[PDB]
């Protein structure tokens, strides 16, 4: 209980501070307090609005949101542990529905039977052809949201993977560290390289796919 | 008129002279007339400007001078070939094409 | 965007205007640079010139030969050695050429010959293209 | 025997998204060659791109169904 | 092309021939109009 | 730098209570956690410059 | 041995939409690299990428047809 | 043994259809590269398109005629 | 195990004809690509993927052959 | 039948890491001779190599988690 | 059975350096073409196929790893 | 088992013709849209030809003797 | 099944030359395709032939190492 109960409030409470601490920077202080923490949404406001609108200022803040929360959640389950296996997986899960009523939203909830019609009435589906179109929704939205939900399962087993296979080459050679130690430095530097880098990746196709749907809209 | 006022001298190292230079209109179909052939000679390009009145205004023209660069080797290599970015053909194929504009405007002017 | 520069030696069309793209039918290929685009000459084949203009038109030409160039800049320059719009050509002839050119081909033995036919037919395909 | 080849029958499923990895980096590969053609990435080019990305893993989606018959 | 290119052939030739397939294309005074492209008169004199 | 160490304490505190972990595994991944710091503080220093300028400026 | 190798025999079927998706990055690679030199875009360039796509799919249809007949 | 090994030897001539599925992919897009320079898309290139789709669907008629035979 | 491995082992040498259908595309649709550039349509790049047609399908011959040795 | 079929399980599933090897070479090739072409390195192109290798590779940890999946 | 298919699935996962052989051709192949476009040879260029190789060899060794795991 | 799983492990073995098979149709595709940019025909370009259809069924006669030493 | 599956397994690595095999024709074709380019045959391009044929058959011998290895 205490466990799952106290993961979430966290995840939300860190969340909670930077969404609290960019309101209030808005006339005080600043000390150091204020504007070391307006650093971190002129980040968002500089890194994520280098591509938002894009769909426009509208949903822009919506998806950065999402962005923002994707990456910090994910980042709530980097320290955590055991949390990557389970509450990390679980959030990718719990990210996993989010992922599927993002499509939801403005595509499956307007139009079901073709949210392509939303998304991509000719590309990828077939605008003369119905049918690829919404076989083709399972590529672009069931799919790739759940896909996306196995994006960062994928990072949370090869994070997983580095962890068992580290467990058992120092297992293995239990040594201190010492040789094993040299490869598992690698595959300390190959958690950067795999979930660091492909992490970020799978926030870029929430925020490429919640830019096609709202650069459409 | 470049003719005893320069052919006589390089009367030899010339490479072609070409009359009806005036008197009569000239046009771009001489300027490739004259081009092409000239190509296709044993005088091959070492250096070149060209030379040629170049009009500023009934009242003046200076007489111009520009480099000629048919030379294919100019445009195959430097920066130039860092400008180039397509192959060896065209560019003879403008040096050529290029050359005639020149010599045609050269010549207008 | 690009300046672009449609002339030939008799006739200057566009001049560094701004003109969206042009799909060039450069002996290079018919490609469709638009705007800038890095420096690269490209010799006109005879085909048609199709000049978008930065406003949904394009104006139609028939290039025969001359090399456009490519600077880097936007500014690209059709220096066509003929260029010439479409609505002064001619299909009777283009196709009436095209006979011909393909009767003398024929004899035009020798593969320069032959080319000055070839080129021609080629060519009056070309017209043929626009007519 | 029942239990044994819907446990090697849920590996050799799990071939099918070889296809759709290769797939991936060649789609995304020419549109890095095509942009560098240039000019019209934002539009008409990248928003192909996304396209050609969702045909792909379309196999990859269907691969990965067949591999989760066998294992649940 | 190469027909031609690789009769060598100058390119001018090619060109010119091109064109002057154009010349021999035009519709009627069009094509009169040829001509004045072909201001090629120049005499031939060659040292 | 407070804010690193608070991190840290969290995580320590999450391995205490849960059981699941290996000496070794844990061994890994303090090692990694600890790269990614060093990098960083060269860049925290690097930072200020557009940040704190940019709100001035605007 | 009548029903546990057709659990491990259907997973190997499978293995044969690894052409339908490779392909596929290939019938749309093609056409991002083809529209890039451009112009024709709707008509001509992506009208023949949709009747490659359907020749390059059914590789995939019919291999998910004799997956399909091995376990239903 | 003998009705058991005809399962899982249909199924692994069932994964050779990825060579025509890729195939298929790469000889339609090189005519969607190839058009794209133009112009002799009728006849000459969409033509030829047809010999070696015939040529890629040969080694697809020779592959599931073979997984066929251990069949029926 | 005399007759059963026998089934198993002609299936995969059928997997081995993979090479020979995407080989087949990749060989005739470079010269799909050649006579875009022009014009030695039945001369030189024509005559030479006959030659190439051969080289591809014959390491499809030589894997054709395998499994008809363990199919009798 | 319960120990071994899972030793045979995560093997054949990591015969799908051959397309984001594969697909990785196809990416970083196009963006090695995209900057050929130029001139856009330090920006643009190669900042999308980075989101090409990244695709290629997400279907070489989706497939790595499947063989980390029957093993441990 | 466990001292069986443990044979049967480090040899499996061998197939899996498959993408890492024909990803290592393709990204020096087009570094071959690349530098054949020319200039920036020393750096800029071939330094760059040294990032695609890496990234090409890291889907092999972790390929190469779950096979070396099944064996030792 | 051992009169039966060599049979099986010929088939595997002739599975590394997808190599010298494919690799034919990648370098005698390349050497027909590189002789279309001309004149090189004999003497360079098909010469080294020989010198890739050298390199590229060699992985082939290796895999060939591997399924060869599986039977005789 | 001690003695079986060392039969199997050395089949099962040797279907891994399948890469180093196409990546040999991917490398030694940009080659055949890079010389077409000019002029520089010997040295540069070539002299990197066998350069870029070098890390794309270290995946051959290193897999055939693994086909040896259950063998010997």
């Amino acid at each position: 209980i205490t466990p799952v109960i106290l993961g979430l409030p966290l995840v939300t409470l860190i969340v909670l501070f930077p969404s609290l601490l960019f309101p209030t920077s808005n006339r005080l202080v600043s000390n150091r307090f204020v504007t070391l923490q307006q650093w971190m949404l002129q980040l968002v406001s500089k890194q994520m609005m280098s591509i938002h609108n894009s769909k426009g200022q509208t949903w822009t803040l919506m998806l950065m949101s999402l962005i923002l929360f994707i990456g910090s959640t994910n980042l709530l389950g980097l320290l955590p542990h055991s949390f990557t296996p389970t509450t990390q997986l679980s959030m990718n899960l719990g990210m996993a529905i989010p992922l599927w009523a993002g499509a939801v939203i403005t595509g499956f909830r307007n139009k079901t039977k073709a949210s392509l019609a939303h998304f991509l009435p000719q590309g990828t589906p077939t605008p003369l052809i119905p049918m690829l179109v919404i076989i083709e929704t399972i590529s672009l939205f069931i799919q790739p949201m759940a896909l996306a939900v196995r994006l960062t399962a994928n990072i949370t087993a090869g994070h997983l993977l580095i962890h068992l296979i580290g467990g058992a080459t120092l297992a293995l050679m239990s040594i201190s560290t010492t040789t094993a130690l040299i490869t598992f430095t690698i595959l300390i530097l190959l958690t950067i390289l795999e979930f660091a880098v492909a992490m970020i990746q799978a926030y870029v196709f929430t925020l490429l796919v919640s830019l096609y749907l709202h650069d459409n809209t | 008129k470049i003719r005893s006022i320069l052919h006589r001298t390089h009367s030899d190292q010339f490479l072609v002279t070409f009359k009806e230079v005036g008197r009569r209109p000239p046009t771009f179909g001489d300027a490739s007339v004259i081009a092409l052939e000239l190509l296709n000679s044993g005088y091959e390009f070492d250096e070149g400007s060209i030379i040629f009145n170049r009009f500023r205004s009934v009242i003046s023209y200076k007489t111009e001078e520009k480099p000629i660069f048919s030379l294919d080797t100019i445009s195959s290599a430097e920066s130039m070939s860092i400008y180039d970015d397509i192959d060896a053909d065209v560019l003879r194929n403008y040096q050529e094409y290029s050359l005639a504009n020149i010599i045609y405007y050269s010549l207008k002017e | 965007q690009m300046s672009f520069t449609f002339a030939s030696p008799t006739q200057v069309f566009f001049n560094s205007a701004n003109v969206r793209q042009v799909d060039v039918p450069t002996q290079t290929g018919a490609f469709g640079i638009l705007a800038a685009h890095v420096p690269t000459l490209q010799v006109l084949r005879p085909g048609l010139v199709v000049v978008h203009a930065e406003d949904g038109t394009t104006s139609k030409y028939f290039v025969s030969s001359g090399s456009v160039t490519v600077n880097a800049d936007s500014s690209v320059q059709l220096l066509a050695e003929e260029a010439v719009t479409l609505d002064m050509l001619d299909l009777g002839a283009a196709k009436a050429n095209l006979e011909k050119a393909q009767s003398e081909l024929l004899g035009a033995a020798d593969e320069a010959t032959r080319a000055e036919i070839q080129i021609r037919i080629e060519a009056n395909e070309a017209l043929v293209k626009a007519l | 025997i029942d239990t044994a080849a819907k446990f090697i029958g849920a590996g050799a499923a799990t071939v099918g998204v070889a296809g759709s990895g290769a797939g991936i980096g060649t789609v995304f590969g020419s549109l890095i060659i095509g942009y560098a053609r240039n000019p019209s990435l934002k539009q008409q080019l990248f928003s192909y791109a996304i396209l050609g990305f969702a045909l792909s893993e379309a196999m990859g989606l269907f691969c990965l169904m067949v591999a989760f018959l066998i294992l649940f | 092309v190469a027909y031609w290119r690789q009769a060598g052939l100058s390119y001018i030739r090619y060109s010119q021939i091109c064109a002057k397939a154009v010349r021999d294309a035009l519709k009627t005074e069009f094509k009169a109009n040829a001509m004045k492209t072909s201001g090629s008169t120049i005499k031939i004199v060659k040292v | 730098p407070y804010v690193l160490g608070t991190g840290l304490i969290l995580y320590l505190l999450s391995k205490e209570i849960y059981v699941i972990t290996p000496e070794t595994f844990s061994a890994i991944s303090t090692i990694g956690f600890l790269v990614y710091i060093v990098k960083k503080y060269g860049a925290s220093v690097g930072e200020f410059a557009d940040k704190l300028n940019e709100q001035k400026i605007a």
